């Protein structure tokens, strides 16, 4: 069968659902869960993305930012400060944002901009 | 004027206790991280 | 891009004649509005002269 | 005269309880006009549907509406009317929808108003 | 002097036809003072007359002109008294200016207000703005039909507050230029039949289209 | 590298093609506000000499 | 009368008495005038019975 | 004179009271809100209350916001109130409480140190001559989660130092819409109560770079989402 | 006289509009008073302010009262009152503090007290 | 004119308790001296405002500079012009008072 994600921001349930492998890059190294594997805990990159990959749609990608990483028995979760989907993230501000020099809004802009593609 | 203001630097022109009693310190939550192992 | 670059002149087109026509029958009851305004004033000039 | 001593017990009893469900609804009318039915609790909704109902079965059909209508006018004996406004705070007619309450008698003449409507109990 | 107000008032009468059927209408004009309905001789010819018109200094100040307070001025004879059109055009506007009576202590919180709340403020603040009337200038009932087909047929909830006034005259104007038979309509059938009601509000649609509001924007919805 | 610049121009085509398109509509309801302006200080003129003609009758 | 708030919300009838009653200055006069001033149309129809 | 004037002082009163109910409605939607803002942010809480509780249970105990500090001086209290004044003793209630944990700080050999949120706090001690270390202010009826990581960040930065040995928060706690109850919680230093087993033949966790590293990186996580909780009912409460 | 036949339409809407902006602050003192004026809207605290200012504004320094404030008197055409009137309504001293208003004449008057309170317009 | 002496004013410490606001003098300035009619020139219309803005922003949360200002200044004002049963001052006393 298949796994079950489900990432919740600190204010707001971002997103719930199966789904058959889901990418993300942890503080050592990158890593991609399938629907069995060992419980897990782990603190996500800076700047990480989420793909999701679902049986029959396209692959959902999310730029989280502040997220924290836990596989279990049941499914993946994951936390986060902010995450923001692919369908909606500006190009121009996130591209224009990543050259800044304030660590935390870089990060928010590398993310921003792994989750649509570039970069 | 200058009279006036030549007698103005002559002029010589704290937390209340409010007196309440101690909380309870049964009552002081305390924010505690629930380890489940046993180490007392 | 073809398709999208002429229908931008079509709709300029579209709207220009439109907005013509528009304009063309706020001149016409403008001047009835200057017709009727001037028969008022005629019968109110006839009054006083009454 | 709306008294134990005068009019017995369960008349004071029914009309005491008609009177409590009425004034709390027009007490909720006003955060129903202005902010909605929908943000009301439950029991609030529950409450408001029986107290719209038993608002509307107050109503009758008047001897003096007879010119207009044609239906003769309605005679309910006041044990019938103790008895239908008991049956309604219990909440016999929850289910009953609203239009089958304006201007009727008593008892019989809801259950045939409802089961004209595709509603019966 | 109960008496010497009501010998006077009770003979403007509506004789029968055996009578010759005329009629006199009275208009008697009382001075409160301080808005003291509850005097004497306010009281006496409120309790004469037929319906009162009460008129205040606060609704005047207001820019509220005629400064009528719909609110308790009544009429016993009723729409007994009104044309088919006017009667029903205008039992869509006590209950609407009740409602917006009691919302607009809502009027800053619209954010926090119902849909249907908010939507009954604005109308009612567009109906105020309707019943608003320059002095030495009445209307034919045919205008004043259509006045109040804008207001309650919700044909003026795209056009700014500010502006209604202006939108209402200068429909009219084109109604007086244009469509005259409409208005004929009106006046010769006492009521608006659905056709009529067609017609008038494609005129009013196009008139919206051809109308150039305060602020800049347009009025189409 | 001539792939790339079809990739780009495609992206780019379709970009300023949603862009014209948008601002089909725009420049639509310039002209219109236009005309009516136009059209509203016509008529309006017409109201204002039009009582000057009165007033000096 | 003429008058839009009259007309729609507090009517009158031929044979009907009602009370303009106001502090001063509110527009009793104006109101009233303009009811006589509104009989002008149904003055120049010549019909006894309007 | 008197029959005029108390015409105008009911046309006054009727005017207040149309005003003071539009509140209550107004106040009735809003409490609504705010409880919907609070049980949508529930959820994370828990889950980084329990990844929590998985870390300390194979990690080191010794970080400093985690140990008992010897000879405490001092205690930074953190007193949350409104910035509209329109609700009842809802500020006298938090000022009663925290008049109180003074009296417990000071019944230890603690001088308390004072945060304050909120507009309502800062009228209440400047009367009273307090010196406060670090206001807040226009975010009492709607706080975002980044007011809470702002105040938290301070308040901790406060404790690992001018410096504080422990650090308290006065906060109205909301529950069941017709009590809302002024509370002290102990924020820091956390009290590591060892509460049960649960877990024997349990499959272990693996930790990604290793536990201790994750415990010291979450712990002031888990303070600031607990401030956003506090700021949360603290709203509700007010609205109420 | 108070006729737009009369006076013109600029004189007659801005003694209007000030007549209204009065009676809404007449209206809003009570509130004001009890409650505080930070419970009003935006809108309500933008008219308060205008209207407090148009109040004082009204005011003048007259030629039979030196006797009782010292002062000269001041004569202010109706041209330059209908347009400084105007600018108040509109809002264009909402900057200058409500004293500066209180006691002179046209607009000259006006820009010499609220230079002479750090101020301009 | 009239000097109206209210109860309000004088349980509230003002002594003289005249009420500034409706108390006047219809002669003015002719009855003072050259120097009290400068210093004590607009005293009655400043205290008059005075309690005017108090008692609108009795209330506010914020004043500005212009209002602060204004508020200090009238309560110096009033608390100058209190005074003792039966201790006159002479007219050169009270200009020195008024012009401080
Ligand atoms: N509908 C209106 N729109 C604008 N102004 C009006 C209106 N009706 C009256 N006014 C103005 O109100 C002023 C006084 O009104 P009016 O004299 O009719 O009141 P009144 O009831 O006769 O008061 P009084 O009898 O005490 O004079 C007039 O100068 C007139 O310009
Ligand atoms: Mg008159």
């Amino acid at each position: 069968a298949e796994l079950n994600v489900e990432i919740v921001a600190v204010d707001r349930n971002i997103w719930s659902g199966t789904a058959k492998f889901l990418f993300t890059r942890t503080t050592v190294g990158e890593i991609g869960i399938l629907p069995r594997h060992i419980p897990l805990v782990a603190q996500l990159v800076d700047d990480a993305m989420v793909r999701v990959e679902r049986e029959g749609e396209k692959d959902l990608r999310i730029a989280v930012d502040g997220g924290f990483l836990s596989v279990t028995e049941e499914g993946v979760s994951i936390l986060a400060e902010s995450a923001e989907f692919e369908s909606e993230i500006d190009e121009a501000a996130a591209k224009q944002d990543s050259e800044s020099d304030d660590p935390r809004i870089a990060a928010r802009g590398r993310a921003r901009l792994r989750a649509v593609g570039a970069i | 004027t200058e009279v006036i203001k030549n007698f103005k630097k002559g002029f010589a022109a704290v937390v209340p206790d409010e007196h309440v009693e101690a909380l309870d310190e049964d009552k002081l939550a305390k924010e505690a991280v629930k380890v489940k192992k046993p180490a007392p | 891009l073809a398709e999208a670059s002429q229908a931008h002149t079509k709709a300029l087109e579209d709207a220009k004649s439109e907005a013509h026509r528009v304009v063309e029958e706020a001149r016409t009851d403008a001047e009835r509005i200057a017709e009727q305004l001037e028969a008022q004033a005629d019968v109110e000039a006839e009054r006083i002269k009454m | 005269i709306l008294d134990p001593s005068v009019v017995g017990d369960e008349h004071y009893r029914v009309a005491q309880e008609v009177i409590r469900i009425l004034q709390r609804y027009k007490d909720l009318q006003d955060i129903i006009a202005i902010l909605g039915i929908d943000e009301l609790s439950e029991e609030d909704k529950q409450l408001v549907n029986r107290a719209r109902r038993i608002e509307r079965f107050l109503s009758q059909n008047m001897m003096a509406a007879e010119q207009f209508t044609g239906q003769p006018g309605s005679t309910v004996p006041v044990k019938e009317t103790i008895e239908a406004f008991d049956r309604l705070c219990k909440g016999d007619f929850d289910h009953v929808p609203e239009q089958a309450f304006f201007l009727i008698g008593g008892l019989d003449d809801l259950a045939k108003k409802a089961e004209s409507l595709g509603a019966k109990l | 002097v109960f008496y010497l107000h009501s010998r006077l008032l009770e003979r403007c009468a509506k004789l029968s036809d055996d009578l010759g059927g005329g009629s006199l209408t009275g208009l008697p004009i009382i001075e409160t003072k301080a808005n003291d309905i509850s005097a004497y001789i306010p009281t006496n010819v409120i309790s004469i007359t037929d319906g009162q018109c009460f008129l205040e200094t606060d609704l005047f100040n207001q820019g509220v002109r005629p400064a009528i307070n719909v609110g308790v001025s009544v009429s016993r004879v009723g729409g007994a008294a009104q044309i088919k059109a006017m009667k029903e055009v205008a039992g869509s506007l006590r209950l609407d200016l009740s409602q917006y009576r009691e919302l607009e202590a809502f009027a800053a919180f619209a954010s926090d207000l119902d849909a249907a709340s908010k939507a009954q403020l604005e109308r009612g603040a567009r109906l105020v703005e309707l019943l608003k009337q320059p002095q030495s200038q009445p209307m034919p009932v045919e205008e004043q039909v259509v006045s109040i087909f804008l207001g309650t047929g919700g044909h003026l909830d795209s056009v700014p507050v500010e502006d209604v006034r202006r939108f209402e005259t200068e429909l009219l104007d084109h109604m007086r230029a244009s469509e005259e038979e409409i208005l004929t309509e009106i006046r010769d059938s006492q009521k608006l039949t659905e056709e009529a009601a067609d017609k008038l509000t494609e005129v009013i649609k196009n008139f919206k289209k051809g109308f150039a509001a305060t602020g800049g924007g347009s009025v189409v919805p | 590298r001539e792939r790339d610049a079809m990739v780009a121009k495609t992206l780019a085509d379709n970009k300023k093609s949603d862009e014209q398109f948008a601002a089909a509509q725009a420049d639509y309801d310039e002209a219109m506000t236009e005309a009516r302006v136009q059209a509203s200080s016509l008529r309006d003129n017409a109201r204002a000499d039009g009582r000057k003609v009165i007033e000096d009758a | 009368t003429g008058i839009k708030a009259i007309d729609a919300m507090t009517p009158i009838g031929r044979g009907q008495r009602q009370l303009i009653i106001g502090d001063r200055k509110t527009g009793k006069t104006a109101v009233c005038v303009d009811t006589i001033l509104n009989q002008r149309q149904n003055w120049e129809s010549g019909d006894p019975k309007k | 004179a008197t029959l005029r004037e108390l015409r105008g002082r009911i046309r006054s009163a009727g005017s207040i009271k149309k005003i003071t109910k539009a509140q209550e409605l107004i106040a009735t939607s809003r409490i609504a809100r705010a409880q919907a803002r609070l049980e949508s942010a529930r959820p994370y809480a828990f889950e980084i209350t329990r990844m929590l509780t998985t870390l300390a249970a194979e990690a080191a105990l010794d970080h400093p916001l985690l140990v008992e500090r010897p000879e405490p001086k001092r205690a930074g209290v953190l007193v949350v109130s409104s910035d509209r004044g329109l609700c009842g003793a809802y500020n006298a209630n938090i000022f009663r409480r925290s008049e109180e944990l003074f009296s417990l700080l000071r019944e230890a050999g603690k001088q308390p140190v004072l945060y304050v949120v909120g507009r309502k706090a800062q009228n209440y001690y400047s009367f009273r001559n307090w010196n406060i270390t670090e206001s807040w202010m226009g975010f009492s009826e709607q706080p975002t989660y980044e007011n809470a990581a702002e105040i938290a960040s301070t308040l901790v930065d406060a404790f690992l130092l001018e410096g504080v040995d422990e650090l308290h928060i006065v906060y109205t706690e909301f529950k069941s819409m017709l009590s809302q109850s002024a509370e002290a919680h102990r924020i820091a230093p956390m009290v590591v109560e060892y509460v049960e087993e649960d877990i024997g033949p349990r499959t272990l966790y693996s930790f990604e770079p290793d536990a201790t590293m994750l415990f010291e990186s979450l712990l002031p996580r888990y303070l600031t989402t607990r401030v956003y909780a506090a700021l949360l009912e603290s709203a509700a409460s007010e609205l109420a």
